[PDB]
């Protein structure tokens, strides 16, 4: 994936089963990793 | 698309009859088709004829 | 030229009931997207759901067109909830309404003028039951329109049926027979024709005392004008050719939409069975994805064309709601609005997917020239009449309104002082 | 609605004796949402 | 003055109360409540000349004739100020001496 | 189409507005000079 | 009653639901392998892409 | 050969040519309803 946006941690509901996923409008919405256990949704880089 | 429904008439979908079985009206003769004979021919002709 | 010392006022009129035939509605096409795009197949329907929310919005747009035609039908016909039923034909003053009230002889509630209009507009057997209901097997082949089974044109009947449009318009009739404009203002009242038609001459400037002398003449001109409309509809299609062009534009778009069912658009066939067979398809399915994709764009061009047409029908039908509200439920002061000429009343005789407003209009026909004066210098002051311009035979001055000629006597009471004689240029002693 | 009676005559007038003032709301859509799309960055993702 | 555009019975006035993406009108409408059947004539006859009312109608209780304006039921006395002379009595259908 | 004398039709062309007829009846030439100054200003404001 | 202020509420859900069905129309695949930019970037090299 | 491929699309641009013909006849009939209110021509009055 390629994401041009502001990156911040999240505290979503998660499983090891639910490791990856996308938004209903198909932005990035579910990331898990052993390095940093938080989830990530890419808010864009204040674009307008 | 929502779990609350307002008051009126809402045109959802239409229907048609499901089939029961498949019916095949084959010609009731057993024969190999002549593509085995036409392609395996010794003599072919020239292109104008 | 524009004459300074002479004036022309019209002195005779015709009661020309000008028929302004209008498309209040249309065929209520609410097509299922899977039926036009797919017929009865469902792999096509999965290909159509790969685009997601086209045909949700396309079916919702045509659903809003059909609900919008129900709204047009209810803003035109369903203005009142005080229905007067069809009366015994008595004390109408000689105004022959026998063609516009519903008949007792025929079992439906359609009128003889509606028996002209529902019989010349050909629907070309467009409906739901005609090709879909009895046709489990081969029923009524070689029809005037064909293969709507592979089109799925659910042509809905109108929510107000033609007998119930006849019931509403008969209620709006009996409101106009023995109600004024008061029946649209909540509580409905009763008033007979000399006062009611006197009220409908009064709003456009005609004095109401002309009608009491000429009730037989206006009745004979009005019923002979209804007879000329009935003979013209028995003779020529030029009057009904507006809605005949509307129904031919709609049905031409429908059997044209069947010709875009027939067309290839670059493909090898109008069927989808060329790839739907047992070979493995990692790449072979992508062929009829593009071949069906060549067929997919025909419907959005159709509903864009029918939606600009439905905006035109919505403009003419908000115009028709304005015409029932301001020509039937009132009297419009707008110039050349309710047909050509000054409006008197209007009767909504129905039509297939349309309404035929019989705009009774007041059109003058004969013109005469008279001399005039600016004011009367009676006793050193300028004297003025109440309502109307000056006319004269040459020695005796009269005052009349601009749509009919009436003579008025110069009295003490009809003159008021609003200036002196010296500031008024060209005053007449 | 409800069925009323049709009564017709020669000279009858019905000058009113009392009057009722009643107020109702009438609702019109007037303006709409100021939507403006940057056409370049919208179509086909967050890449140029 | 347009019937069922803004008016219901009469149109008096309205108030443009604001709203998100639009406006809400508040029309003070008007209902004629109570009416009773009367007997009227287009003109009255005095001395062989037809008398017309200015802004009135001639109403009767059954025995005597009165005049008032068309919009409210409170009859007054037929005088020479409320009437004007126009035409004669033998061309008026239903005229009363 | 008919013919009506001109300051008479000016006397009742604003009768639909509401104000009574002596606005442009008594002052023919003065409010005629006003409308002449108006069309002079409009001829300068539409020619330039 | 909620029947009053109906058409201003209707044009608010027409504008809002039109904007929101524009936003969920970016989940629609349109005959591609996906509606997602990132799948079309990652799965294919550029002349096939 | 482009024309043989163009008639292979059925009646799209038959409907577009009928639509643009309807637009050309539509500007003719807007000229009819706006400008031609009556068909007869009255003469120009003198400037007096």
């Amino acid at each position: 994936l390629t994401g041009t946006g502001v990156l911040t941690e999240s505290n979503k509901k998660f499983l090891p089963f639910q490791q990856f996923g996308r938004d209903i409008a198909d932005t990035t919405d579910a990331v898990r990793d052993p390095q940093t256990l938080e989830i990530l949704d890419i808010t864009p880089c204040s674009f307008g | 698309k929502s779990f609350t429904v307002e008051k009126g008439i809402y045109q959802t979908s239409n229907f048609r009859v499901q089939p029961t079985e498949s019916i095949v009206r084959f010609p009731n003769i057993t024969n190999l088709c002549p593509f085995g004979e036409v392609f395996n021919a010794t003599r072919f002709a020239s292109v104008y004829a | 030229a524009c004459s300074n010392n002479s004036i022309a006022i019209p002195t005779n009129f015709t009661i020309s009931v000008t028929t302004e035939i209008l498309p209040v509605s249309m065929t209520k096409t609410s097509v299922d997207c899977t039926m036009y795009i797919c017929g009865d197949s469902t792999e096509c329907s999965n290909l159509l759901l790969q685009y997601g929310s086209f045909c949700t919005q396309l079916n919702r747009a045509l659903t809003g067109i059909a609900v919008e035609q129900d709204k047009n039908t209810q803003e035109v016909f369903a203005q009142v909830k005080q229905i007067y039923k069809t009366p015994p034909i008595k004390d109408f003053g000689g105004f022959n309404f026998s063609q516009i009230l519903p008949d007792p002889s025929k079992p439906s509630k359609r009128s003889p003028i509606e028996d002209l209009l529902f019989n010349k507009v050909t629907l070309a057997d467009a409906g739901f039951i005609k090709q879909y209901g009895d046709c489990l097997g081969d029923i009524a082949a070689r029809d005037l329109i064909c293969a709507q089974k592979f089109n799925g044109l659910t042509v809905l009947p109108p929510l107000l049926t033609d007998e119930m449009i006849a019931q509403y318009t008969s209620a709006l009739l009996a409101g106009t027979i023995c109600s004024g404009w008061t029946f649209g203002a909540g509580p409905a009242l009763q008033i007979p024709f000399p006062m009611q038609m006197a009220y409908r001459f009064n709003g456009i400037g005609v004095t109401q005392n002309v009608l009491y002398e000429n009730q037989k003449l206006i009745a004979n001109q009005f019923n002979s004008a209804i007879g000329k409309i009935q003979d013209s509809l028995s003779s020529t299609p030029s009057a009904l050719g507006k809605l005949q062009d509307v129904v031919n534009q709609n049905a031409q778009a429908l059997n044209t939409l069947v010709k875009q069912l027939s067309s290839n658009f670059g493909a090898i066939s109008s069927v989808l069975n060329d790839i739907l067979s047992r070979l493995d398809k990692p790449e072979a399915e992508v062929q009829i994805d593009r071949l069906i994709t060549g067929r997919l764009q025909s419907l959005q061009t159709y509903v864009t064309q029918q939606l600009i047409r439905a905006a035109e029908i919505r403009a003419s039908a908000n115009l028709a709601a304005t015409k029932m509200s301001e020509c039937v439920l009132g009297q419009s002061k707008r110039v050349d609005f309710c047909g050509k000429g000054y409006h008197l009343m209007s009767f909504p005789q129905s039509a297939p997917h349309g309404v035929v407003f019989l705009h009774v209009t007041y059109v003058p026909a004969q013109e005469k020239n008279f001399t005039t004066a600016p004011a009367i210098c009676h006793d050193g002051k300028a004297h003025f009449p109440r309502e109307g311009v000056f006319v004269s035979n040459g020695t005796h001055w009269f005052v009349t309104q601009r749509n009919f000629y009436e003579p008025q006597i110069i009295t003490t009471d009809n003159t008021f002082v609003s200036g002196n004689c010296d500031v008024v240029i060209g005053i007449v002693n | 609605g409800a069925e009323n009676s049709v009564a017709c005559s020669n000279n009858s007038i019905a000058i009113p004796t009392n009057f009722t003032i009643s107020v109702t709301t009438e609702i019109l859509p007037v303006s709409m949402t100021k939507t403006s799309v940057d056409c370049t960055m919208y179509i086909c993702g967050d890449s140029t």
